[PDB]
C-alpha cells in the first residue's frame, strides 16, 4: 500500500510541476514542449507500477488524505479512488497523451505561442485525472467543468477566427445544458442520502433513482455529445488537430460515459435508466454515423466516428455492460487518437487541405501515413484480433444475446454497417485514385517525432486490445453460447458495409451526373439540426428580453410619480398675489371647520 | 509551405497558360492580353482564372478576376496576395 | 521626528489609542468574571483575577 | 457659444517616463507608490495574511468538537448506551400541556 | 471595534497633512495596514460571537464583510488616482475623505449590536456615496443617478425606521443579542403583514430585488470607478446583511411572505441573466449581472436553511470580489478608449496579452467555475433550493447557462476576434492596473485552500 | 444589383464550375461535364433579345440552386473555408512598435532607423496628399470609393499608409 | 496506535502468503525492494532525526472540558442570563452531535470499501448503526432553521412527545 498509495500519486503530481514552473517561471522556455512531453513519458511509468499491481492481486485503495471543508455532517475530503477503472484508465490515457504532445512538437512547431498550446495540452490531461479519480461528486465536478474550460479554450486556439469563437462557444453551451442533470444528481444524492462521496452512495443504494439517474444521463448526454446535445464535437473540429485527437481519445468526450460506469451499481437496478440510455445510444449511434457517410472534411468524418462510438459506449451501458463501455473506451482511444494524426500527417503536408476531395493519390506518396490509416480504419471497423476487436466484437454479442429493445437492437447493427461505410470512404479518397492536390508537391513525413508518435500509437493498435482483455480481472458472466448468425453479426454486417461502400466509391467514376435526393442531403447537412436550432433557439432567447401589468406600471412609475407632485407643485404655487383671495379662503376654512369637521365641538 | 518568389510566380503562370489549347505558347509573353491579343473571350478568361487558383491554391474574387487581363497583372496580383517582394 | 515622516504615526498611534481603548472598556464587563456556571473556578496562589 | 477652454489632449505616461508603472508624474512618487503597493499588499497582507489564516486556533471548535465526538462515541459504546438518543432535553424536566 | 474605527479616522488627518504629491501614497499604505489588522476579527468561536462592548459586537457573518470592506479601501484609490490626476489637489482629499468616511460607516454597520444604531449607519452610507457619483461622475446623468439613488434607499428605509421604533417598543429592546432569546413569534394580521413588509423591503431595494432594480444599472454607468467598486462589493451587501439578521424576529411569518419576493428572485435572475447578452454598454451589462447574482441570495436568505445561509454568504464575499474586478477592468479599457461601448473596442488580446489574462480569470469566477468560492456559494444556495423545492433546480440550471453565456460572450466580445482598425492609442497596461486586477483575484482564489472563514454562523 | 448583365452571366460561369467539381471530384470526370456546361454557355452567347437573354440568365440561376453542392469545396483560406482568418490573431499594428520601452527598441537598431524614415515619409507626404484629394473631388463629395494616383514625381499615392504597411499574410 | 481502534475499528487483516506458480519473477518483489531502498529508508531517516528535535522539546495541550449547565428546560421564561448559558451549551451539543455522525459515516464509507464486492452483507452492523444515528440526529435537528435554537429544538421535541403520548392513549 506503501508503495501502491505513493506512486499513485506522484504520477498525479508529476503532470502539475511544468504547471507550477511556468506559473512561477523558474523553469527555461528553450525547450518547454519537449519538458511537458517528457513529464508525460515519465507519469506514464510510474502509473503502470500502482496498475501492475492491481492486476497482480486486485489491489485497489482509496486515498483521502486533505479534509478540506466539512459542511455541518456533510464532510469534504480530496479523496482519489484507485480502483479497476481508475488503474486501467490512466496508463492508456498518458500513453496516448504521450504520442499526441509528440505528434505536437511537430505539428505546431511554427505557431508562436507552442509554449501555451503545450501548458493548455497538461492542464487539459491533470483535470481529467482529477475527473477520473475523484471519490465524491463535488471533487469530480471539479474535473467535469475544468475539462469543458479547457475545451474551451483549445477549441478557440485561433481566436482572430469567428467560427472558432462561435465553436469553441457551442461547446461551453452544450455542456453546461448537460451539467444542469450535474447538479440534479448532487443535489439529490445530499437530500435524500446525505452524501456526495461514492462508497456511501453505493452502501445506502437508494432503490428509487429515477430522478438522480437522469440527472447523471443528461449529464452523460452534454460531455459525450449523444443525441439532443450532439452538434458540438462536430464543431470543435476547429482547434488544431492536436486538440482533436486529445479532444476525442482520452479525455472530454468519454467523461459522459465515464461518469455512466462510475454509477453502475445504481443502473444495474434501474430497468427504467438501461431502456433510456439504450434508446439514447441507439439513436446517436446510427444519426451520426450515417451523418459521416456525405462528409467530405476529414477531421469532420473522424469526428462524426466519435460521436458513433460514443453511442454504441452508450448502448453498452444501456444493455448493463458496464465494464464493457470501460473496455471499449481504452481500446477506442489508441486507434481514433491515431486517426487523428494520421489526418492531421495528410493535411500538413496537403498545406492545410482537410476535403478529401483534393486528394487521392497518397497511398504511395505516404507510406507511413497510409499503414497506420490502414490500421486504424481495420481496428475501428472490427477487424478480428485488432484493438477495437476485443470490445467491439463482445459489445455486439452482448446486445443481441440479451433482454432488449429490438429497434435499439437493430439500429446498432446498421451503424455497425455504417461504419465500414465511412472508413471506406476516407481510404478511399484519401489514399486510391489519382492525386487531386494542387501542383507544387510538399508532401513530406520523415520528421522522427510525426514517425514515432504515430508507431506507438500503431503499436496499441494491435496488441493493447489483446494485453488488456487478457490482463483484467473479470467481473460477468460472458454470454458465449449462441446460434452461429448471432455470433458471426458483427463480422458479416461490416464484411457487407465495405462491399458496399466499395461499389459506391467506384460509382462516383462514372460519368454520369445525378441530382441530390433529399437522403443524400439530409445526411450532408446533419439532419438540419444544426441549421434549425442554431438559428431558431438563439433567435428566440436573444429576442426574448396586458392590462394589469399597465396599472402596476404607470401607476407606480417614477415618471408617474414625480409628474403628478409636478401638477400638485403648481396647484399650490400658481396664485394671483390677491390679498381678497387669500381672505376669502381664510373664510371657507373657518366654515367647513365648523360646519363640516365640528373642529368648534 | 516553401516560399514564392516573382519569377517563380511568372514562371508558373505562364507554364499554366502553356498547356491551355486555346493560347499559342509562341504567342504568348507575360504581356499579351487576352482579348486584344491572344483572341480571347470573356469565357476563356474566367476559366484562365480559375486555372491559376487551382494553381496556387486560393481564390480571387470575381470583382478582383475580372480586371486581370495580361499575364503580368496575374503575377502581381499573386505577388500582393502572397506579400512577395524578390 | 522628521517634518517629512512624522505623519506615518498618525494611524499606527490610532491603532495602539484604539486597542487600548478597548482593553479599558473590558473593565466596565466584568460584572460576571468568574461567575459564569460554565467557567467559575476556585483562584490559583497568586491569581486575582481570572481575565482582565 | 461663450467663453470656454478646450478639452485637453489625452495624455500617455510612457511619453515622458518609458519606466513609468503609471502611479505619477514623478518618476520618484511613482517607484514609491509602487513599492508601498507591492510590498504591504502583497508581501504582508497576502503573504503573512495567509500563513496567519492558516494556522488560526481550531477556528469555531471544528477540531474540539471531532474530539468530543469521538470520547462520548468511546464512552457510550463501551458502556451500551446509545451512540445518540433522539430526545435532545431529558423529558422528565418537560411538562406537556393538558 | 476602536482599534480599527479611530485608525480609519486617523486616515482623515493622514491625508489633509500629507505632502501635496504624496496623498496617494501615503493614504493606500495606511489603510493597506488597516485591512492587514482587520484579521485580528477571526477569533470566532463555535458557540458565541465576539460581543467587544455594548455597542460593536462580531460574528461569523460580519467579519468577512468587515475585512472585505477594509480591503477595498486600498484598492478604491489605486482605482482613483488616475481619472483623478488632473484634479485640483483640495478635491483630491476631499475625495480621498469620502471614501474614508465610506469605510467608517460601513464597519460600524456591520458590527453595530443595537438594530437603530445600525439604521443610522446603514442610512449614513447615502451621503458619501451619493457625492462621490454626483460630484465626480463624468456624464450629465450622473445627477438624476444620484436622485434615483436616494429616493429609491429613502422610499423603504424610511418604513423601516418606524417599523424598527414600534419593534423596541414593544420589545423592550433593539439589541440583536437580546433579541436572539427576547424573540417571539408573529402571528397572521395585516398588521403583521405590513410590519413585515416594512422590515424588508429597506433591506430588498439595496440588494437589490428585481422589479426595484432599475436604480442600480443607472448609478452605474454614471459613478466613477471607486464609486463602482463600493457599491458592487460592499454596499450591495447591506441589503443581505440587514436580511440575514433582521429575519430572526420575522418567524414563522416569512413562510408564506417570502413568496411573491421568491418569485420575483427566480424569474429574475433567468430574465437579468438573459438581459446582459443584449446589454451594448460594458458597465451596464455588469450591473446587471449582479442583479442576477443577488436573486440567488434572496431566495437563498428568505428559504432560512442552514445551507441557504451558509451559501449566501459565500456568495456575497465572492461576487463583492469579482464584480469590483470586473468594473475596474472595463474602466482600464475606459481610461484608454473613453467609451463604455462593449462592442467598441475588439480584439484586445492581441494588444494586450496580460490583461486579457485578467479577463478571463475574472470571468471563470462570474460563470462561477468549481473549485472557486463562486461555485461553492452558488452550490450550496442550489442544493437548499431543491430542497425547498425540487421544480427550481429547473430555473438554477437555466440560470447556470445564460450565466456562462454573456460571460464568455463579454470575454470574447472585447478580447477576441479582430482589433479595431482605428483605435490606435492602446498603450501598455500599466503596473498599476495590472496589481489592481491581481489583489482582487488572488485573495480570491486563495480563499478555496480555506472557505471555512466565509462560510457565516452556520457553519 | 451593381452587377452588368455581362458581369452576372460571368460569375454564375465560374459559380457553376465549382459546384460541378464538387460534384464529380474525379479530374477526368470533372473536364468532360465542364465542357459540356461551357457548350450550354456557348449555345446563347451570341443572343441579342435582352429580354430572352434575361430570361435564359434567371432559368439558369433556378437550375443552379437546384443542382447547387450542398458542401461545396471551399479554399481553406477562402470566407467559410477550415483556414478563413485563422491567422488573425497574429497580426499586430505597426503603431504598437510605437509603444516598444527603449530596451526592447535596442534589440533592434537598424530596422528601428528603417522605420523612422518611413514615419517621416508618411509626415511629409501627408499634407501634399489631403490637398489633392481635396482639388480632384467633385463638388459634393466623391461619388466612388476609388482613389487616385499620383500625378507629379516625388509625390505618393493619396491615402498609402494602411496599404503599403498593413500585415504580413504570415506574421508570425 | 495513533487513534483510538474502538472509535475507528478495523477488522483484522488477513493476507494470503504468496503462492507463485510461475517460473518468472514477479516485477512487484522487485519494485518493493527498490522502494524499500531508495524510498523508505531515506525518508524513515529524516523522520527519525525530525523525531530527535521534538524529543529535546516536549510541551503539552489539552481537551477542553465543559462543565454541564442547566437545559433551557430549566431557564424561567425571558431569562436572559440563564438562557444564554444554555443556549451556548446547546450549541456545542449540536456541533458534537453533527461529528458524531460524521464518525459513523466514516465508519460505514470506510466498511463498504473495505469489503469489496460482498459490501452488501458484510457491511450490514455499520449500515444499521448509521441508520439509527440518522433517525436520533433527524429527530433532534431537522427543520429547526436558520435561526435554530433550544428553544426551537425544545418546542419541536414536545410537538414529538404529544403526538407519541396520542400514539400510546390510542391503543
Ligand atoms: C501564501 C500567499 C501566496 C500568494 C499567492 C501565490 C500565487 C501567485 C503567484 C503569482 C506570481 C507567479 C507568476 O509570475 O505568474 C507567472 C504566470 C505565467 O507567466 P507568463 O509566461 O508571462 O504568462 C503570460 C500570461 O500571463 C499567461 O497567460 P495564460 O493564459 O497563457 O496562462 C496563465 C494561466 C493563469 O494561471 C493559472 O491559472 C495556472 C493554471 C491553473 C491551474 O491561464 C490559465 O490557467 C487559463 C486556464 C484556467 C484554468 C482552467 C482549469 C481549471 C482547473 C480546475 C481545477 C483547479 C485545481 C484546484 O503569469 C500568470 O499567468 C499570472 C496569473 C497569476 C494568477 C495565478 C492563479 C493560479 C491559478
Ligand atoms: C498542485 C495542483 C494545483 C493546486 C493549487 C495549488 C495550491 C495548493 C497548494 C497549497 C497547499 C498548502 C495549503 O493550502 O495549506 C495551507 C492552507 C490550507 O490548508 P489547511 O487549512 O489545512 O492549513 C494547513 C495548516 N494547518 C495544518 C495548521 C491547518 O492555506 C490557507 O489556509 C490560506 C488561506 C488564504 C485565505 C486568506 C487570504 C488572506 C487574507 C487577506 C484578506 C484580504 C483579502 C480580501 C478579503 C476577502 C474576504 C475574506
Ligand atoms: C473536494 C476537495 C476539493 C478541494 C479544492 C481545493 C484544492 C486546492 C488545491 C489542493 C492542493 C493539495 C492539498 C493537499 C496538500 C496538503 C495541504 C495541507 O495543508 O494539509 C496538510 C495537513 C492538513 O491537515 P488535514 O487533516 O488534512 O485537514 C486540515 C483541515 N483543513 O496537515 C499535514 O498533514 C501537514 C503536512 C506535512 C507535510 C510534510 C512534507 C512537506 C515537505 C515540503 C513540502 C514543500
Ligand atoms: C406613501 C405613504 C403614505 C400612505 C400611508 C402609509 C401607511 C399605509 C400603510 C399602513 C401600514 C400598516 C399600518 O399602518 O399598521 C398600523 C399598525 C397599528 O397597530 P398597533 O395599534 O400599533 O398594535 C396593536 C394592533 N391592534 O402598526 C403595527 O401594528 C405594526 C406596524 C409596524 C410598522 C409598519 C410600517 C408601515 C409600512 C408601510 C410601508 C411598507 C411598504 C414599503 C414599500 C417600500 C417601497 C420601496
Ligand atoms: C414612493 C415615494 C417616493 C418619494 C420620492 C420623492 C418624491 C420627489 C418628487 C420630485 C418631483 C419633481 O420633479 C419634477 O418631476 C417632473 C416629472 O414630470 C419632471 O418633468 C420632466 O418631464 C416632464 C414631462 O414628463 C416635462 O414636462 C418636464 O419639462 C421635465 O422636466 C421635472 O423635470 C422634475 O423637476
Ligand atoms: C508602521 C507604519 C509604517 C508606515 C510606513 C509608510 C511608508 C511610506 C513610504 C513613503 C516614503 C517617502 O519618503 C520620502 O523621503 C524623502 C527624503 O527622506 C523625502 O524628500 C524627497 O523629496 C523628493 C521626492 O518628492 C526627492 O526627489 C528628494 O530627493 C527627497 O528630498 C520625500 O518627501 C519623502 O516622500
Ligand atoms: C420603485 C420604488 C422606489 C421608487 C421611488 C420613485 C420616486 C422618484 C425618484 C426619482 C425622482 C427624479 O425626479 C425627476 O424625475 C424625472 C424622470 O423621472 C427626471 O427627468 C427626466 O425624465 C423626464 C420624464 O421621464 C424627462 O421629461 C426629463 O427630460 C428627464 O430629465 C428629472 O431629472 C428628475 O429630477
Ligand atoms: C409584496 C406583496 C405581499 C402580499 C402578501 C399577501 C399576504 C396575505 C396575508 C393574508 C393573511 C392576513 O391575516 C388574516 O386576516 C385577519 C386579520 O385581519 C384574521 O382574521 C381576523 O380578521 C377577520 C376579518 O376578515 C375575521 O374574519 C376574523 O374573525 C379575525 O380573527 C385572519 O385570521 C388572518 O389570518
Amino acid at each position: 500500500m506503501n508503495m501502491f498509495s505513493s506512486l499513485s500519486l506522484v504520477t498525479l503530481l508529476l503532470l502539475t510541476m511544468p504547471i507550477m514552473m511556468m506559473s512561477f517561471n523558474t523553469y527555461k522556455p528553450s525547450n518547454y514542449p519537449l519538458y511537458v512531453k517528457t513529464a508525460i513519458s515519465y507519469a506514464f511509468i510510474t502509473s503502470m507500477i500502482p496498475t501492475m499491481m492491481f492486476i497482480h492481486s486486485g489491489q485497489e485503495l482509496i486515498i483521502s488524505n486533505w479534509h478540506w471543508l466539512t459542511i455541518q455532517t456533510l464532510k469534504l475530503s480530496l479523496s482519489f479512488k484507485m480502483d479497476y477503472f481508475s488503474m486501467m484508465f490512466i496508463p492508456v490515457a498518458l500513453f496516448v497523451t504521450w504520442s499526441i504532445m509528440e505528434f505536437s512538437m511537430w505539428y505546431m512547431y511554427s505557431d508562436p505561442n507552442i509554449n501555451k498550446f503545450f501548458k493548455y495540452l497538461l492542464l487539459f490531461l491533470i483535470t481529467m485525472l482529477i475527473l477520473v479519480t475523484a471519490n465524491n461528486l463535488f471533487q469530480l465536478f471539479i474535473g467535469w467543468e475544468g475539462v469543458g474550460i479547457m475545451s474551451f479554450l483549445l477549441i478557440g486556439w485561433w481566436y482572430g477566427r469567428a467560427d472558432a469563437n462561435t465553436a469553441a462557444l457551442q461547446a461551453i453551451l452544450y455542456n453546461r445544458i448537460g451539467d444542469i442533470g450535474f447538479i440534479l444528481a448532487m443535489a439529490w444524492f445530499l437530500t435524500n442520502l446525505n452524501t456526495w462521496d461514492l462508497q456511501q452512495i453505493f452502501m445506502l443504494n437508494p432503490s428509487d433513482s429515477n430522478m438522480p439517474l437522469i440527472g447523471l444521463a443528461l449529464a452523460a448526454t452534454g460531455k459525450s455529445a449523444q443525441f439532443g446535445l450532439h452538434p458540438w464535437l462536430p464543431s470543435a473540429m476547429e482547434g488544431p488537430t492536436p486538440v482533436s485527437a486529445l479532444l476525442h481519445s482520452s479525455t472530454m468526450v468519454v467523461a459522459g460515459i465515464f461518469l455512466l460506469i462510475r454509477f453502475y451499481p445504481l443502473t444495474e437496478n434501474n430497468k427504467y435508466i438501461q431502456s433510456i440510455t439504450l434508446c439514447l445510444g441507439a439513436i446517436t449511434t446510427l444519426f451520426t454515423a450515417m451523418c459521416a457517410l456525405t462528409q467530405n472534411d476529414i477531421k469532420k468524418i473522424i469526428a462524426f466516428s466519435t460521436s458513433s462510438q460514443l453511442g454504441l459506449m452508450m448502448v453498452t451501458i444501456g444493455i448493463n455492460q458496464p465494464y464493457l463501455a470501460f473496455l471499449h473506451i481504452c481500446t477506442h482511444a489508441f486507434f481514433k487518437a491515431m486517426l487523428f494524426m494520421c489526418s492531421g500527417s495528410i493535411i500538413h503536408s496537403l498545406n492545410d487541405e482537410q476535403d478529401i476531395r483534393k486528394m487521392g493519390g497518397l497511398f504511395k506518396a505516404m507510406p507511413f501515413t497510409t499503414t497506420a490509416l490502414i490500421v486504424g480504419s481495420l481496428a475501428l471497423t472490427g477487424m478480428p484480433f485488432l484493438t477495437g476487436f476485443y470490445s467491439k466484437d463482445l459489445i455486439i454479442e452482448a446486445a443481441n444475446t440479451s433482454y432488449t429493445n429490438a429497434w435499439a437492437l437493430l439500429m446498432t447493427l446498421i451503424a455497425t454497417s455504417f461504419t465500414a461505410i465511412y472508413s471506406t470512404r476516407i481510404i478511399f479518397f484519401a489514399l486510391l485514385g489519382q492525386p487531386r492536390f494542387p501542383t507544387l508537391v510538399n508532401i513530406n513525413e520523415n520528421n522522427p517525432l510525426l514517425i514515432n508518435s504515430i508507431k506507438r500509437l500503431l503499436i496499441g493498435s494491435l496488441f493493447a486490445g489483446y494485453i488488456i482483455s487478457n490482463n483484467i480481472p473479470p467481473t460477468t458472466i460472458p454470454q458465449m453460447t449462441m446460434p452461429y448468425y448471432l455470433k458471426t453479426t458483427a463480422l458479416i454486417v461490416t464484411i457487407l458495409g465495405f462491399i458496399l461502400a466499395l461499389e459506391i466509391s467506384n460509382m462516383t467514376k462514372n460519368l454520369k451526373y445525378h441530382y441530390p435526393s433529399n437522403a443524400f442531403k439530409f445526411s450532408t447537412l446533419l439532419g438540419y439540426f444544426p441549421t434549425i436550432m442554431h438559428r431558431l433557439a438563439p433567435y428566440m432567447n436573444l429576442s426574448m428580453s396586458s392590462l394589469l401589468d399597465l396599472i402596476w406600471l404607470e401607476a407606480i412609475l417614477p415618471k408617474t410619480i414625480s409628474l403628478a407632485q409636478m401638477k400638485a407643485s403648481t396647484l399650490v404655487t400658481n396664485q394671483k398675489g390677491l390679498i381678497k383671495l387669500y381672505f376669502l379662503s381664510f373664510l371657507i376654512t373657518i366654515l367647513i371647520s365648523m360646519i363640516l369637521f365640528n373642529f368648534h365641538e | 509551405a516553401p516560399p514564392l518568389t516573382l519569377e517563380g510566380i511568372k514562371d508558373r503562370v505562364l507554364y499554366v497558360l502553356k498547356l491551355y489549347d486555346k493560347i499559342d505558347p509562341e504567342k504568348l509573353s507575360v504581356n499579351s492580353h487576352f482579348m486584344k491579343d491572344l483572341g480571347l473571350d470573356s469565357l476563356d478568361q474566367v476559366e484562365i482564372i480559375m486555372a491559376m487558383e487551382d494553381e496556387f491554391g486560393f481564390e480571387i474574387p470575381d470583382i478582383d478576376a475580372e480586371k486581370l487581363m495580361c499575364p503580368q497583372e496575374i503575377v502581381d496580383y499573386i505577388a500582393d496576395k502572397k506579400d512577395v517582394y524578390e | 521626528v522628521v517634518r517629512d515622516h512624522w505623519v506615518h504615526v498618525l494611524v499606527p498611534m490610532g491603532f495602539v489609542f484604539g486597542y487600548y481603548l478597548d482593553r479599558k472598556n473590558d473593565e466596565k464587563l466584568t460584572a460576571f468574571r468568574n461567575k459564569s456556571l460554565l467557567y467559575k473556578r476556585e483562584l490559583k496562589p497568586n491569581e486575582e483575577v481570572t481575565w482582565k | 457659444r461663450w467663453q470656454e477652454d478646450p478639452e485637453p489632449e489625452d495624455e500617455n505616461l510612457y511619453e515622458k517616463n518609458p519606466d513609468s508603472h503609471g502611479y505619477d508624474k514623478d518618476p520618484a512618487v511613482d517607484i514609491w507608490n509602487m513599492r508601498v503597493v507591492f510590498f504591504f499588499g502583497f508581501s504582508i497582507v497576502l503573504v503573512l495574511g495567509s500563513t496567519f489564516v492558516a494556522y488560526l486556533p481550531d477556528y469555531r471548535m471544528q477540531e474540539w468538537a471531532r474530539r468530543e465526538a469521538e470520547r462520548l462515541v468511546k464512552y457510550r459504546e463501551a458502556h451500551g448506551l446509545p451512540i445518540m438518543e433522539s430526545n435532545c432535553f431529558d423529558p422528565s424536566k418537560i411538562q406537556l400541556p393538558e | 471595534m476602536l482599534k480599527y474605527i479611530i485608525p480609519t479616522i486617523m486616515l482623515m488627518p493622514l491625508t489633509w497633512l500629507s505632502k501635496n504629491n504624496m496623498i496617494w501614497v501615503n493614504s493606500t499604505a495606511h489603510s493597506l495596514l488597516i485591512s492587514f489588522t482587520s484579521l485580528l476579527l477571526m477569533n470566532q468561536f463555535g458557540d458565541n460571537s465576539l460581543n467587544f462592548s455594548l455597542l460593536f459586537f462580531s460574528d461569523s457573518l460580519s467579519t468577512p464583510l468587515l475585512i472585505l470592506t477594509m480591503w477595498l479601501l486600498p484598492l478604491m484609490l489605486m482605482a482613483s488616482q488616475h481619472h483623478l490626476s488632473k484634479e485640483n489637489l483640495t478635491r483630491k482629499k476631499l475625495f480621498i475623505t469620502m471614501l474614508i468616511s465610506l469605510q467608517l460607516f460601513l464597519i460600524m454597520t456591520f458590527t453595530a449590536m443595537e438594530l437603530i444604531l445600525f439604521y443610522i449607519l446603514f442610512e449614513a452610507t447615502l451621503v458619501p456615496t451619493l457625492i462621490i457619483i454626483t460630484r465626480w461622475g463624468n456624464q450629465t446623468e450622473r445627477l438624476n443617478a444620484g436622485l434615483y439613488f436616494l429616493f429609491y434607499t429613502l422610499a423603504g428605509s424610511l418604513p423601516l425606521l418606524v417599523a424598527l421604533i414600534y419593534i423596541q417598543n414593544t420589545v423592550g429592546s433593539l439589541n440583536f443579542l437580546m433579541l436572539q432569546y427576547w424573540v417571539q413569534p408573529v402571528h397572521n394580521s395585516w398588521s403583521n403583514v405590513f410590519m413585515w413588509l416594512a422590515c424588508m423591503m429597506a433591506f430588498m431595494v439595496k440588494m437589490p430585488l428585481y422589479g426595484l432594480h432599475l436604480w442600480l444599472p443607472k448609478a452605474h454607468v454614471e459613478a466613477p470607478i471607486a464609486g463602482s467598486m463600493v457599491l458592487a462589493a460592499v454596499l450591495l451587501k447591506l441589503g443581505g446583511y440587514g436580511m440575514l439578521r433582521i429575519t430572526l424576529i420575522l418567524n414563522p411569518m416569512t413562510d408564506f411572505m417570502a413568496y411573491p419576493f421568491i418569485m420575483l428572485s427566480l424569474w429574475g435572475m433567468i430574465m437579468t441573466s438573459s438581459i446582459c447578452l443584449r446589454q451594448t454598454d460594458l458597465k451596464s451589462l455588469i450591473a446587471y449581472s449582479s442583479v442576477s447574482h443577488m436573486a440567488l441570495v434572496i431566495v437563498a436568505i428568505l428559504i432560512q436553511t442552514p445551507w441557504s445561509y451558509m451559501g449566501a454568504t459565500a456568495l456575497m464575499i465572492a461576487h463583492g470580489l469579482t464584480s469590483s474586478m470586473l468594473f475596474c477592468l472595463a474602466n482600464s479599457n475606459y481610461e484608454r478608449i473613453h467609451s463604455r461601448t462593449m462592442i467598441l473596442a475588439r480584439g484586445l488580446q492581441t494588444l494586450l496579452p496580460l490583461m486579457a489574462t485578467w479577463w478571463l480569470l475574472a470571468s471563470l469566477t462570474n460563470l462561477a467555475l468549481p473549485p472557486t468560492i463562486n461555485l461553492i456559494g452558488e452550490l450550496f444556495v442550489v442544493m437548499s433550493t431543491f430542497s425547498w423545492s425540487n421544480i427550481t433546480i429547473i430555473l438554477m440550471g437555466v440560470n447556470m447557462v445564460i450565466t456562462a453565456l454573456y460571460s464568455l460572450y463579454m470575454l470574447i466580445m472585447t478580447q477576441r476576434g479582430k482589433y479595431t482598425y482605428h483605435i490606435n492609442n492602446i498603450s501598455p497596461s500599466f503596473t498599476r492596473e495590472n496589481a489592481l486586477m491581481s489583489l482582487h483575484i488572488l485573495p480570491l482564489l486563495l480563499l478555496t485552500l480555506n472557505p471555512k472563514i466565509i462560510l457565516g454562523p452556520l457553519y | 444589383a451593381y452587377l452588368t448583365h455581362q458581369q452576372k452571366v460571368l460569375r454564375l460561369y465560374k459559380r457553376a464550375l465549382r459546384h460541378l467539381e464538387s460534384w464529380c471530384i474525379h479530374r477526368d470526370k470533372y473536364r468532360y461535364f465542364a465542357c459540356l456546361l461551357r457548350a450550354r454557355f456557348d449555345e446563347h452567347k451570341n443572343e441579342k433579345d435582352m429580354v430572352k437573354a434575361t430570361q435564359l440568365l434567371r432559368e439558369a440561376e433556378e437550375e443552379f440552386w437546384h443542382g447547387q453542392h450542398p458542401q461545396p469545396y471551399i479554399f481553406p483560406e477562402s470566407p467559410g473555408g477550415t483556414s478563413y482568418e485563422r491567422y488573425e490573431c497574429y497580426k499586430v499594428p505597426e503603431w504598437c512598435l510605437d509603444d516598444w520601452h527603449p530596451s526592447e527598441k535596442a534589440m533592434y537598431p537598424d530596422y528601428f532607423a528603417k522605420r523612422e524614415q518611413w514615419k517621416k515619409l508618411r509626415r511629409e507626404s501627408w499634407e501634399r496628399e489631403v490637398k489633392q484629394l481635396q482639388e480632384e473631388t467633385p463638388v459634393g463629395g466623391p461619388r466612388t470609393e476609388a482613389l487616385p494616383p499620383a500625378r507629379k514625381q516625388g509625390d505618393l499615392p493619396p491615402l498609402w499608409w494602411h496599404i503599403v504597411t498593413r500585415p504580413r499574410e504570415r506574421p508570425m | 496506535d495513533s487513534w483510538d481502534k474502538d472509535v475507528y475499528p478495523e477488522p483484522p487483516r488477513r493476507t494470503p502468503a504468496p503462492s507463485p506458480q510461475t517460473s518468472l519473477p514477479n516485477p512487484i518483489t522487485y519494485l518493493t525492494k527498490a522502494f524499500d531502498l531508495l524510498v523508505d529508508r531515506p525518508v524513515t531517516l529524516v523522520r527519525e532525526f525530525i523525531e530527535r528535535q521534538h524529543a529535546k522539546n516536549k510541551y503539552y495541550y489539552y481537551h477542553r472540558e465543559f462543565r454541564r449547565v442547566p437545559d433551557i428546560t430549566e431557564c424561567q421564561e425571558k431569562d436572559v442570563l440563564c438562557m444564554f448559558e444554555a443556549e451556548m451549551q446547546w450549541r456545542r451539543d449540536y456541533k458534537v452531535d453533527q461529528e458524531i455522525v460524521n464518525i459513523i459515516q466514516e465508519r460505514l464509507k470506510a466498511c463498504q470499501q473495505r469489503e469489496g464486492e460482498s459490501h452488501r452483507q458484510n457491511c450490514a452492523k455499520e449500515l444499521e448503526q448509521f441508520t439509527q444515528v440518522v433517525k436520533a440526529y433527524q429527530d433532534r435537528y431537522h427543520d429547526l432553521g436558520a435561526h435554530y435554537s433550544a428553544r426551537k429544538c425544545l418546542a419541536k421535541q414536545k410537538q414529538r412527545m404529544l403526538a407519541e403520548r396520542k400514539a400510546a392513549k390510542e391503543a
